[PDB]
């Protein structure tokens, strides 16, 4: 068993990170005291459930995880939440005064006066770790602290842990839910510094979310719970083949051999059915065809793109539930004779299936329903840099004009910074082009 | 934990200043005693970030009040809440200001600073996380303005990091007191473009105006002038003073609303304002027609003369955000011709639950406008008017003021105008 | 009130499109770089799909399906027919065609050869014609082959019809021109009414060089032919004067010896490429005007020559096609505050 | 459509099936960098007060 530590940077971080282990718990038996009755084994073992929680001789079964903010309003929650026992209070670091979602404010001015102390915390839980994976870091990319502080962060990491992995759940700003107007100068800033250092990262766009907490959950105007029990249902989908047994995305090197075939080409497209409204009388449960061919439907993807005007390099299905093998390939026959699916001619076109035979759990109360089968897939499209390019041509209008650039450099950051990391998306924009297009 | 430390300077300042407490004091539950009694866990939630907390339970603002002569200050001494305010906090001479600028600034008004430094030093020190100062002041008098420029300046030097935040009653004309108004509102623009972070422009011919046509009051006066002033002030900071998402912070709201750092002058709006046929209740469509209108502004602007860089929208009830979010995109999908395009979703809008007393819901409207180079041309105008002519330089040359400082106020504005015209095309 | 904005400067149809919605008072024009709009009447190369739909609270429409480029591409539609199972390389309709490749860049080289040196020991007709996206009608295979290597782009070479249909009197060629309009549902509209681009000179079968008579594209009969305007006005003959000769002279209705192929045609590629480029389950939403031409053999067969993604129109149906793309396309997803002038053709979705 | 690697465990399986085959910074740098941008906010906060000086 090799064990995986969660980072959580910034509000989103956090309250995505609560969302999960909220989840996590959930699905592994364990109470909000940290006490799980199914594990034999006292104060110690290396089961699969171990490489996401630590043991204490009292039974506690405690997460390997560090909540990292620049404001204590957030963490604050969590210390009197209801999985306040879980935590000790080493894990969750908070300074007085936030970044004002100012890049600059996070990586530099605050971000240098609290770098050192969240090393130290970190090494703290890599210490109890027999043999270290890496890192899942949960960040936004509009806010100040989950752009310029998460940068600074993983830059760090990989001087003091080379040989680890590191992965991203990133939030992807959307205006119906930002409070922001400077987010795209953030995301643009992050992505540059960030990119030589993550391994892999799954963007979800809360656009995405939002509508299909309205559309499939009939929710007028979500709300943050809401968009965070979604989402920490996929990435419990995600990060399900590290805490249970299994043979496939076992470790956390096995995503960038199975779904990244070139190192800036790290952003894997998430889709996930079937959700189900809770206050829906009752559902006809969908069939492992009907699911299956749901993942190409752009209104369950985290990120709006037409994967049929771009080319696959890589395709993983995840399912959890009442799934057999023979099924699974009765699905993809049948859809590959009636869909776009175009590899890239130096990839197999070929799917590699991991089937967790118990079903999605759901937190009491929430807005999913109980469904006897469901399915998350990760596919390496070329059309998720859409999501570049909407986020660059917003950059440019406001740069064009420098708008903003003053609260930057005022915080230490030079201007060119900010066409340096413009040039660098638009490296990446073309990396895509080249490999999508013909 | 982000305390906000309030001054109150001249007599504009204190007459403002006194009803704004007036006002969200009743908000959050304090009565004139400083002892809370509101029913909703809300009230307190923030109530530091205005309030502080000394024994007893007692809450009492934290703010500093200021002014050259006893006068006004007395009276909120003897006001309705002026038993509230910390008796340390009034700093006050005896001399007055003339409405003289250079008075406020250079003379009366160093004689008496150091010791309003003082105070604030000692505000500041007990804040566990300090965000910024805000002031109340008109800018056409002497204290509030010359004097409250000299405190701004002097906070900025000995707090550089912080945000400085005002809100300046411009002068008019029509709503005068003496004719040196624009040489006094003129100096002080051009410390303000230097050493505020925001300031909410409210000019007192918009309030005239409001009151006269749309409240059909047949004879405004201040104190009606100032009931505007404190619904508006209670509004526009509806998100510091309670739970929320948007600009719920200082610097937060600067860096959403200032894209270059001179043009941080708004517009400030309130709905409803409605005539005493008063009981009707507002749907969300009129709440945010009305919002948007110019005569529900108090800039005395034209906003169709200009473009919006930024806005911020407030809207305090219990009602539809779905059909919140639905008007608000209507009105910036059926006008966009009014918002710059190189600044994609410049338009935020916040909610909050708890709504100003006497109201079901109301929105408030915070503007950062190429249009308010109208009011600063105004000024400008009736400066020039009199500067050609060197008239009534002698009461401030007579304080150790030389003309070249008024030709340099003069090219100032001008400048700043300039300024808001290259960014109107 | 419904907004748009204009990319496309150089398009006589949308410009047209952009008259009537204004002259309705319900619909309100932006600069072309407004991120807010209803409706984008967009550029024709590189079009920015990525950036629609994704404005909150309103519901975009652009006129262009991404992805159609496969129908409208000389080589695209070749390698379309010969590999979608939905066409067949056994497609019936359109002419024999290969892929070619110049020798200075699959390629089709040889696979066109064996086919080449069959016609020709067979003693059948082995003219070909070589074009691409400049055109060459030879019978000879060595010069088709070297006029594509002193290129330096695609170009495809594909059957020339030596047996053309030709209309009396003047023994000349011609193409037929039909408007297919697909909205955002995917229903197929074809306009009622369809333009011949006929040649005001006499087939000449023994002479592929004097291009005049073999071309009848608008532009080059109105500039290297001499007959230009004889027969008809502008070499434009309507559905009306050529039903009535097809009675006259073959004892036939257009609607039964040529529309019906037609619509089996547009059918056929559009239906086929529908899974690719439907917007039913998008973020924004499509529609777009096609332009087919269709070849018609002595026996009154039709062939497929290409599909056009941004056609103009015949200049006496300008007002009829645009009003007809605001009621079906536009007011049909914005609608306003008969005997319609389309014939849907219903089908499987 | 060929099934390999097929792994069975008592809480689910994992296979592949192919469909058709194919055809840094070290710590010094940013710790200068850190300091960096701390030394142009002295100075540029250093030019606020001596302008405040004058
Ligand atoms: N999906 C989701 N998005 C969130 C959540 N909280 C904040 N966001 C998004 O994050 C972006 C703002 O970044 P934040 O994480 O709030 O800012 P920060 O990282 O705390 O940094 P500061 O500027 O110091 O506050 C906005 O686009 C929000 O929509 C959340 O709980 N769930
Ligand atoms: N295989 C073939 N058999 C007979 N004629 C042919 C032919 N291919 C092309 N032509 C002639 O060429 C003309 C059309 O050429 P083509 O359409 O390929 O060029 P183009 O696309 O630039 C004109 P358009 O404006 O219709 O797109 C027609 O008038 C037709 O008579
Ligand atoms: N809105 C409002 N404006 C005022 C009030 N009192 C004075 N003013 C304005 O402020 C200017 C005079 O400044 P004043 O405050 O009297 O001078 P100071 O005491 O030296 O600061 C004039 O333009 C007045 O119109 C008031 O109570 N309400
Ligand atoms: C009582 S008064 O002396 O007649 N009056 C003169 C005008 N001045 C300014 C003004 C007009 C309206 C509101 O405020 C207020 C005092
Ligand atoms: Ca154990
Ligand atoms: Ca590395
Ligand atoms: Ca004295
Ligand atoms: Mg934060
Ligand atoms: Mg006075
Ligand atoms: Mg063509």
């Amino acid at each position: 068993m090799r064990e995986c530590i969660s980072i959580h940077v910034g509000q989103a971080g956090v309250q995505i990170g609560n969302a999960c282990w909220e989840l996590y718990c959930l699905e592994h038996g364990i109470q909000p005291d940290g006490q799980m009755p199914s594990d034999k084994t006292i104060g110690g073992g290396d089961d699969s459930f171990n490489t996401f929680f630590s043991e204490t001789g009292a039974g506690k079964h405690v997460p390997r995880a560090v909540f990292v903010d620049l404001e204590p309003t957030v963490i604050d929650e969590v210390r009197t939440g209801t999985y306040r026992q879980l935590f000790h209070p080493e894990q969750l670091i908070t300074g007085k005064e936030d970044a004002a979602n100012n890049y600059a404010r996070g990586h530099y001015t605050i971000g240098k006066e609290i770098i050192d102390l969240v090393l130290d915390r970190i090494r703290k839980l890599a210490d109890q770790c027999t043999g270290l994976q890496g890192f899942l870091v949960f960040h936004s990319f509009g806010g100040g602290t989950g752009s310029g502080f998460t940068s600074l962060l993983m830059e760090r990491l990989s001087v003091d842990y080379g040989k680890k992995s590191k992965l991203e759940f990133s939030i992807y700003p959307a205006p119906q839910v930002s409070t922001a107007v400077v987010e795209p100068y953030n995301s643009i800033l992050t992505t540059h510094t960030t990119l030589e250092h993550s391994d892999c990262a799954f963007m979800v766009d809360n656009e995405a979310i939002y509508d299909i907490c309205r559309r499939n959950l009939d929710i007028e105007r979500p709300t943050y719970t809401n968009l965070n029990r979604l989402i920490s249902q996929i990435v419990s989908s995600i990060t399900a083949s590290l805490r249970f047994d299994g043979a496939l995305n076992v470790d956390l090197t096995e995503f960038q051999t199975n779904l990244v075939p070139y190192p800036r080409i790290h952003f894997p497209l998430a889709t996930y059915a079937p959700v189900i409204s809770a206050e829906k009388a009752y559902h006809e449960q969908l069939s492992v065809a009907e699911i299956t061919n749901a993942c190409f439907e752009p209104a369950n993807q985290m990120v709006k793109c037409d994967p049929r005007h771009g080319k696959y390099m890589a395709c993983c299905l995840l399912y959890r539930g009442d799934v057999v093998p023979k099924d699974v390939n009765a699905a993809i026959a049948t859809i590959k004779t009636k869909r776009s699916i175009q590899f890239v001619d130096w990839c197999p076109t070929g799917f590699k299936v991991g089937i967790n035979y118990q079903p999605p759990t759901v937190v009491p109360g929430g807005d999913l329903a109980k469904v006897q089968r469901a399915v998350c897939m990760l596919s390496n499209t070329t059309a998720i840099a859409e999501a570049w390019a909407r986020l660059d041509h917003k950059f440019d209008l406001m740069y064009a004009k420098r708008a903003f650039v003053h609260w930057y450099v005022g915080e230490g950051m030079e201007e060119g910074e900010f066409s340096e990391a413009r040039e660098d998306m638009a490296a990446l924009e073309k990396d895509y082009e080249e490999v999508g297009v013909d | 934990m982000r305390e906000i430390v309030h001054i109150q300077a001249g007599q504009c300042g204190n007459q403002i200043g006194a009803k704004f407490w007036e006002v969200i004091s009743d908000e959050h539950g304090i009565d004139p005693t400083g002892s809370y009694h509101g029913d909703s866990d809300l009230q307190l939630e923030r109530i530091n970030v205005y309030y502080n907390e000394a024994t007893g339970n007692k809450y009492v603002p934290r703010a500093i009040l200021v002014d050259l002569e006893p006068g006004t200050m007395d009276s909120v001494r003897s006001g309705p809440f002026g038993q509230i305010f910390r008796p340390d906090n009034f700093v006050f001479g005896q001399s007055g200001a003339g409405n003289n600028w250079a008075k406020g600034h250079y003379t009366e008004g160093a004689e008496l600073v150091d010791s309003v430094l003082d105070v604030v030093r000692k505000e500041s020190e007990s804040c566990d996380c300090l965000q910024g100062f805000q002031l109340t002041h008109s800018l056409g008098g002497g204290t509030g303005s010359g004097m409250g420029t000299l405190l701004i300046s002097k906070i900025r030097e000995e707090y550089p990091d912080r945000i400085m935040n005002t809100f300046s009653v411009m002068p008019s004309p029509k709503v005068s007191d003496t004719v040196v108004e624009p040489y006094n509102a003129t100096l002080s623009v051009h410390q303000l473009v230097e050493n505020t972070d925001e300031t909410y422009c409210i000019d007192n011919e918009a309030l005239y105006d409001i009151c006269f046509r749309t409240l059909k009051l047949t004879t405004p006066t201040y104190g009606d002038l100032n009931h505007l002033v404190s619904a508006t002030m209670s509004g526009v900071t509806t998100c510091l003073r309670f739970p929320g998402q948007l600009n719920a912070d200082l610097r937060k709201l600067a860096v959403n609303m200032v894209p270059f750092p001179r043009l941080h002058f708004f517009m400030p709006g309130f709905a409803p304002l409605t005539s005493r046929q008063q009981y009707r209740a507002l749907t969300v469509p009129e709440l945010t027609q009305q919002m948007f209108d110019s005569k529900n502004m108090m800039a005395a602007c034209d906003p169709r003369h200009g473009r919006y860089l930024t806005v911020a929208a407030i809207f305090r009830g219990r009602m539809s955000m779905k059909e919140v979010d639905e008007q608000m995109l209507n009105v910036q999908n059926k006008n966009s011709s009014y918002f710059v395009e190189w600044i994609p979703n410049n338009v935020k809008t916040a909610v909050c639950d708890i709504p100003p007393r006497g109201l079901k819901m109301s929105a408030t409207f915070i503007g950062n406008s190429t249009a308010i180079q109208e009011l600063f041309k105004r000024i400008s105008e009736q400066f020039t008017a009199m500067f050609r002519r060197k008239a009534f330089l002698h009461w401030y040359t007579g304080e150790g003021m030389d003309e070249m400082e008024f030709t340099e106020a003069e090219s100032n504005m001008n400048d700043l105008v300039s300024e808001y015209q290259q960014y109107q095309d | 009130m419904y907004t748009f904005v204009v990319r496309d400067e150089n398009s006589s149809v949308y410009a047209e499109v952009s008259r009537l919605l204004l002259a309705t008072g319900q619909w309100k024009r932006l600069r072309k770089d407004n991120p807010r709009f209803n409706l984008m009447l967009g550029e024709r190369n590189r079009l920015p799909f990525g950036r629609l739909g994704h404005e909150p609270g309103l519901v975009q429409l652009v006129n262009y399906y991404r992805g159609a480029d496969k129908l409208c591409r000389k080589a695209s539609l070749v390698k379309l027919i010969k590999t979608s199972p939905e066409l067949s390389e056994s497609c019936t309709w359109f002419p024999e065609s290969y892929v070619i490749y110049p020798t200075n860049l699959t390629d089709e080289r040889e696979v066109f050869l064996a086919a080449y040196n069959r016609r020709r020991e067979g003693r059948e007709g082995n003219v070909w014609i070589a074009k691409s996206s400049g055109i060459l009608i030879s019978s000879e295979a060595s010069e088709l082959l070297d006029f594509i290597d002193e290129q330096g782009q695609v170009h495809v070479i594909q059957k020339y019809l030596e047996k053309p249909l030709l209309l009396e009197p003047g023994h000349r060629k011609f193409d037929i021109r039909s408007w297919v309009l697909v909205d955002h549902l995917y229903n197929i509209y074809l306009y009622r009414e369809g333009v011949l681009r006929t040649s005001s000179e006499p087939y000449n079968s023994a002479n592929f060089q004097d291009k005049t008579c073999h071309l009848t594209n608008h532009c080059i009969q109105k500039e290297y032919s001499k007959n230009y305007g004889r027969y008809e006005e502008g070499n434009e003959m309507f559905f009306e004067e050529f039903n009535q000769y097809l009675m006259d002279a073959l004892n036939t209705t257009l609607e039964n010896s040529i529309l019906l192929q037609i619509k089996h045609i547009i059918r056929s590629c559009l239906m086929c490429i529908e899974p690719a480029i439907s917007t039913k389950h998008l973020h924004y939403q499509s529609f777009q005007l096609f332009g087919f031409d269709f070849m018609v053999d002595e026996e009154l067969k039709v062939w497929l020559i290409e599909v056009n993604g941004a056609p103009a129109c015949a200049q006496k149906l300008y007002a009829e096609l645009c009003q007809g793309i605001v009621d079906v396309a536009i007011s049909s997803v914005f609608p306003l505050a008969p005997t319609s002038i389309f014939i849907k053709l219903h089908h499987h979705h | 459509m060929e099934v390999i690697e097929l792994n069975k465990c008592t809480s689910g399986q994992s296979f592949e099936v192919i469909l058709k085959p194919p055809s840094d910074p070290s710590l010094e740098e940013i710790q200068k960098k850190l300091e960096a941008a701390e030394e142009r906010r002295k100075y540029q906060e250093a030019e606020l007060l001596k302008h405040l000086a004058e």
